[PDB]
RNA sequence: UUUUC
RNA sequence: AGUGCAGAAGAGGAGAGUGGAAUUCCAUGUGUAGCGGUGAAAUGCGUAGAUAUAUGGAGGAACACCAGUGGCGAAGGCGGCUCUCUGGUCUGUAACUGACGCUGAGGCUCGAAAGCGUGGGGAGCAAACAGGAUUAGAUACCCUGGUAGUCCACGCCGUAAACGAUGAGUGCUAAGUGUUGGAGGGUUUCCGCCCUUCAGUGCUGCAGCAAACGCAUUAAGCACUCCGCCUGGGGAGUACGACCGCAAGGUUGAAACUCAAAGGAAUUGACGGGGGCCCGCACAAGCGGUGGAGCAUGUGGUUUAAUUCGAAGCAACGCG
């Protein structure tokens, strides 16, 4: 019961749209879990590909230590 | 002991000067069970804390323990493999308790062959805030607080 | 010399050692102690009071050459790095930031025999 | 987290 | 049982390219007496500058979080990312074929790790081996080193606790509750409830079984079809013979002679260098002590022409 982010009509997830991706990663910089955004099993897995693809551009660090 | 706490062996105040905490000073002297004496010495002591500089000796008493008796302690505990300390808090009985320990420890070699004007000028100097014992308490909370860095998370 | 006026200290600690060492803004290395440096023996460096005594015998050198601010660099996941931090804020320095990096790897090599005691 | 019963 | 029409999911496979972090080595700046290691040490490395520390350079392997009783594949197994080739599965419908099906001795294909041939590569890791420790001994556990191998290509061997120790095909028999992918009805902004219906995937449970254990719509229940296998424990998956392999070895597979047992599960008691709770001058707080001196004793030892005999941790030593 608890609200999934697709409320909105949004299909594809845009690719770069970091207002829509900034909510799942933390602080520091890792993912966070689907139990804890709590959402479908399709877009964890089609936001983990997303940020996959979007770690490799620079659009997005790995490490956040210095 | 196990169970949990305990009585706490109530007492009666003098015949003369009406004090549990002459008492206790007393019942700290006696050895062996010779309570004569040490009445002998105690009375003695007070008189002659009477004659030079001093009016009321149940005060000049308490004036000696109020600086000399402490407000913090360590305590060499141990947690998960190694022993360490850490800056305790005390009861108001065992402050006492501890007062009259630094005290009667110090009150045994001062150097005089009178056996209570050592007692005497102990607590005089200690209401004069000199000799060891009230720089003993003074030590006691040196060291305390410098442990207060490795103790406080625990 | 030169009032450096600031730096970043290092500290590594292992399960049998912790090892202390000052540097420069980048930086050069200024002094170190360790635990075994101060006279100490095998498995009495797992203190944290010889971490205690260590890094405060490490800022003695490092603040008569001018220094009052320092970061702290830690390594070595241990027992005694948080009282090498705790009494290095005693002796007079200005601990302003603390950065804890122990580098995870993401699954390159492997670990050694996994023991049998 | 030392061998032995 | 199929095929067309319309959708859906996925670490299913091969080929090609690319990313970040980490360990080691190299180069250079700072830096000096230690570093590493263990229950404790020691071998080892450091004054020819180590560890540490900052900047780049090299190269090989594995892919943090995502990650879940999730998913995919006939099993072995498959998780960084992108593109090219490509297999299988599920849901609505039944206009199309008119029984075209199941199982399958020999045969063919695939097959974790270790091993073999030839050519490459070699960062960690580590059989063999060397040295340091423990022990009465230690060719072992612990520590410092260290090769073949682990990776790639092309061939070879065809094995396991390859297990759900449960062969495949199909029909029937109370429920309850989570999850993965779908499809319909209405409340409906339902895309955020509920009801109905397909499949896989967990868990608790009734008739029924079973030696109990337990199984129970994903039967070890009720029944048909087809295939493989068993007949006391050892001797032994050994000998001999036949086929395959470069080789190690694989597949098929006895008897001579021995014993009256070997077995499955479930109770009771004992035990464990297995665990969870409680108590006790057992710890903790305190007071006074023993081990120093000297003396009285009881032992052990040594000694005698005689050292009368018993008592050995708590539970022998101002004991009989």
């Amino acid at each position: 019961k608890v609200d999934y982010i697709a409320a909105n009509h949004i299909e594809y997830i845009d690719y770069k749209d970091t207002e829509l991706l900034k909510r799942f990663i933390s602080e520091r910089g890792k993912i966070l879990p689907r139990r804890v955004t709590g959402t479908g099993a399709k877009n964890q897995r089609k936001l983990t590909i997303a940020i996959k693809r979007a770690r490799i551009m620079g659009l997005l660090p790995f490490v956040s230590d210095e | 002991p196990r169970k949990g706490p305990v009585a706490k062996r109530d007492v009666l105040p003098d015949p003369i000067y009406n004090s549990k905490l002459v008492t206790r000073l007393i019942n700290r002297v006696m050895v062996d069970g010779k309570r004569g004496i040490a009445a002998n010495i105690i009375y003695n002591s007070f008189d002659i804390i009477k004659e030079s500089t001093g009016n009321d000796p149940l005060e000049v008493f308490e004036q000696a323990m109020k600086n000399v008796m402490p407000v913090l302690e360590v305590k060499a505990r141990r947690v998960g493999g190694s022993n360490y300390q850490v800056p305790v808090e005390v009861r108001p009985e065992r402050r006492t308790t501890l007062g009259l320990r630094w005290v009667v420890n110090y009150a045994r070699l001062r150097g005089e062959h009178t056996m209570e004007e050592r007692l005497a000028k102990e607590i005089m100097d200690a209401a004069n805030n000199t000799g060891a014992s009230v720089k003993k308490r003074e030590d006691t909370h040196k060291m305390a607080d410098a442990n207060r860095a490795f103790a406080h998370y625990r | 010399k030169k009032n450096i006026e600031s730096g970043v200290a290092h500290i590594h600690s292992t399960f049998n050692n912790t090892i202390v060492m000052i540097t420069d803004t980048h930086g050069n290395a200024l002094a170190w102690s360790s635990a075994g440096s101060l006279g100490f023996k095998g498995s009495k460096k797992s203190t944290p009071f010889a971490a205690q005594m260590a890094a405060e015998a490490a800022t003695k050198v490092a603040m008569e050459h001018g220094l009052k601010t320092v970061d702290v660099t830690v390594k070595g996941p241990g027992s005694g790095r948080e009282a090498a931090i705790r009494s290095l804020q005693a002796t007079g320095l200005e601990v302003t930031a603390i950065r804890d990096v122990t580098p995870v790897p993401h699954n390159g090599c492997r670990p050694p025999k996994r023991r049998r005691v």
